[PDB]
């Protein structure tokens, strides 16, 4: 994990994207559901470094706003930046076992840093969308409630931030219509194409007509329910 | 009504309709169920905005009616109420209020919206809750103005209480009055966003309004965001531009309307908000900044009457002083102003300030180590402003450097006392401003301007200037001799004939003052009467 941290400064790779960036968060991430090991993580600063490196500027959540899950510019760091801050997501997520206040607001002020995703996210969940959108949504809104729950912290002993709002309508909206959820729905994984090809209807459970769909339904379907309080 | 949008006649009818709607409960509720459904029914008509406002209003109170459970039980407030008030909101309703507010039977009026403004925060607070959080979400992080008003309903309604509110303390004293109001105040004081927060800001500037509701703004930072909270956020925003070299802007531009709006209606409390905001103010004044006469306006209201004048003198000897390089000659001295008070903005926020301190006192020796010392250097500027003024764009603009002018010239006059002499002073009688004062105005655009103002005459605001110059001449003429025989032997560039010949000869001056007597302000009238005495 130290050059594994190191790694990810380094990983401008400006033949055109990160490849580094995100391999090594991957790498950090697997390590990260260890719990023993994210506390390490954090004890090393990883947070502090993640928000420090030149790859910071590019994010955007800095940065304009090509980075998009589907964004045509690539000197691939676009799309492939939404994923290193998204998919790496999880890492604050497990990051958090930590429990009490000592990095929950170095975590969050991670994600203070990024206002242009937190703006970006939500508004993604426009009509328009990518079975990712809804990960990276998810993952906010846990955050965030957990955070909030954490808000109530104090200083109820010490501080704490983040924004809730516009996310549940959008989510609803999508919810009614599965029908132009399928459609507008895109696949972007090799291997998240597949299960769009695949079926799973179930009526042990029935939703939907497709295995995508239903994975599409379950992730914006939790993340009503820890908003809705 | 609906066949009127413009139309500023529709303000008429909103009291019948503010108070019906208040008054639900006369109807039966057969009718008032009816009417119910008929609105959420018309949601059809954006076009009319004032249909939406009046009809979201309806359900402000519809929801306070339907308290008796018959009715409640009946309904559900999903379908009932809150998806159409959402529509409502969404259809405009909280700007027509806006509007409705901000162009303010004023009694049945006010109290009417007064009622309305108050249904909305008690009854409504789901929808305030709902709006903020849709807001944060909303933007991600090129707006456009357009872009960052679209969902900016919230600072609307705060928009709204500050419109409706300015003036009015009465009506303002309600929010501080009991600590749901008070408790709308905490609840807005929460709301970070910036655009939220300086629209706060701005309204309960509107809320300090009485020299009693200032105090308890005073107080509510001070004790139950704190104002130390907000120095520090200018004191930030201060570092950022500097490092550096709208949104800013905005937040800032408001939180000195703010801290102006109540170091003006305050007392002691002055001088604990002077000491805290002085220190921070000044840094912020030496930042370019588009905000740099805000602040000095506002520093102005920090002045106190007394001695303790001499941190403010300092601050400003040293924020025109401290870039120039003077030669041992004149000119460089008001390059040295005119490098630092490059726009209008400034010079005006510049002059109130000067207004301030010279109210009544300064330090000895000021501006020693750097420069030729005194204050005369200052006066000397007003050259470069009060000379110029005659080519102004914008007469309101003119008028407005003019007053801050004549009442400082006005104020150096009264700053010697002249009766000791007639009925280490020399070192006195070269530090007080009275000579500058003097030495300028009979450098004759000086006089010229000064008698212009007699000249043409008469808003009211423009009366005050020419009583002002009434008075200056006359107090001149009464002093005239002092200033040659006593006070410029003392100190001993050069002498008087120049207005008289001009004041005297310049008949049209003569005749307008003649004409002043009779004309009712007795200060005006009755000074007109003794220059002429002063003259002959």
């Amino acid at each position: 994990l130290p050059t594994l941290l190191t790694t990810l400064e380094v990983s401008l790779r400006m033949k055109q994207n990160l490849h580094f960036t995100e391999a090594t968060l991957h790498l950090l991430l697997t390590l990260a559901r260890t719990q023993q090991g994210a506390t390490a993580v954090a004890g090393a600063g990883i947070t502090q470094s993640i928000c420090l490196p030149l790859l910071s500027v590019y994010q955007l959540s800095t940065n304009g706003t090509a980075q998009t899950p589907s964004a045509s510019r690539k000197s691939l760091d676009a799309p492939s930046w939404p994923g290193v801050y998204r998919l790496s997501m999880s890492l604050m997520e497990q990051l958090l076992k930590t429990l009490r206040y000592n990095f929950l607001p170095e975590a969050l002020d991670f994600v203070g840093v990024h206002q242009e995703r937190t703006l970006q996210c939500l508004n993604a969940v426009r009509t328009v969308q990518s079975l990712a959108c809804l990960e990276e949504a998810d993952h906010t809104v846990g955050f965030i409630l957990q955070l909030s729950n954490f808000m109530k912290e104090w200083h109820l002993m010490r501080d704490i931030q983040v924004n809730l709002g516009y996310l549940c309508q959008a989510c609803t909206s999508l919810l009614h219509s599965r029908k132009m959820l399928q459609h507008y729905l895109q696949n972007k994984n090799g291997d998240g194409l597949p299960s769009a090809v695949a079926q799973r209807v179930q009526r042990t459970e029935a939703s939907e007509q497709q295995a995508l769909h239903t994975v599409q339904y379950g992730l914006l379907k939790i993340l009503s329910k820890t908003l809705a309080a | 009504l609906e066949r009127v949008s413009l139309d500023a006649v529709n303000l008429a009818l909103l009291m019948a309709l503010l108070y019906c709607f208040d008054i639900s409960f006369i109807e039966q509720k057969q009718y008032i169920a009816t009417i119910h459904s008929r609105l959420q029914d018309s949601q059809l008509w954006k076009l009319p905005g004032l249909q939406a406002t009046v009809r979201l209003a309806w359900a402000l109170a519809l929801r306070g009616i339907s308290q008796l459970p018959d009715v409640t039980a009946l309904a559900e407030f999903t379908e009932a109420d809150e998806a159409m008030a959402e529509l409502a909101i969404a259809d405009n309703v909280f700007l027509f209020l806006m509007e409705s507010v901000v162009v303010s039977q004023e009694e049945f009026y006010i109290r009417r919206v007064h009622n309305l403004i108050t249904d909305f925060l008690a009854l409504m607070p789901m929808k305030v809750k709902q709006l903020r959080n849709r807001a944060d979400e909303d933007a991600r992080m090129m707006g456009n103005e357009p872009p960052i008003s679209l969902r900016r309903d919230l600072e609307h309604l705060m928009l709204l209480i500050g419109e409706l509110y300015k003036k009015n303390p009465e009506l303002a004293l309600e929010y501080w009055c009991p600590t749901v109001l008070s408790k709308f105040v905490r609840q807005m004081g929460d709301l970070l966003p910036p655009t939220i927060y300086i629209p706060y800001l701005k309204m309960l500037q509107g809320l300090a309004n009485g020299p009693q509701c200032a105090h308890y703004c005073f107080s509510l930072l001070k004790v139950n965001v704190s104002w130390e909270h907000f120095f520090h956020s200018l004191m930030l925003y201060h570092e950022h531009l500097r490092k550096d070299l709208q949104k800013e802007q905005d937040g800032l531009i408001a939180f000195l309307q703010l801290t102006s709006t109540i170091i003006t209606w305050s007392e002691n409390a002055r001088l604990a908000l002077c000491e805290t905001p002085v220190v921070v103010i000044l840094g912020l004044l030496q930042c370019s900044i588009p905000l740099k006469a805000e602040l000095l306006k506002t520093l102005a209201a920090f002045g106190k009457s007394p001695e303790i004048a001499a941190s403010l003198w300092q601050s400003l000897e040293y924020t025109i002083l401290q870039t120039v390089r003077i030669p041992s000659g004149i000119e460089v001295e008001l390059n040295e102003i005119e490098s630092r008070c490059e726009e209008y903005p400034l010079t005006r926020a510049f002059c109130q300030l000067i207004s301030t301190l010279v109210e009544s006192s300064f330090p000895s020796n000021l501006g020693a180590g750097l420069r030729p010392p005194g204050f005369d250097p200052y006066l000397q500027f007003l050259r470069d402003s009060v000379f110029r003024f005659r080519t102004r764009a914008r007469a309101a603009e003119k008028w407005e450097v003019a007053e801050v002018v004549l009442e400082v010239f006005y104020k150096l006059l009264r700053d010697y006392e002249p009766q000791l002499e007639d009925f280490g002073e020399e070192i006195i009688a070269y530090k007080p401003p009275g000579f500058s004062l003097m030495y300028h105005l009979l450098n004759e655009p000086m006089l010229e301007l000064a008698l212009s103002l007699l000249e043409e005459g008469v808003k009211k605001h423009l009366e005050k200037a020419v009583q002002h110059c009434l008075a200056l001449l006359n107090l001149t003429l009464q002093k005239e001799n002092l200033f040659m025989d006593l006070l410029r032997e003392s100190q001993l560039v050069c002498p008087l004939e120049q207005l008289l010949q001009g004041i005297n000869p310049k008949a049209d001056n003569v005749v307008n003052i003649a004409r002043y007597l009779y004309h009712g302000n007795p200060e005006l009238a009755f000074e007109s009467a003794k220059i002429l005495c002063c003259i002959s």
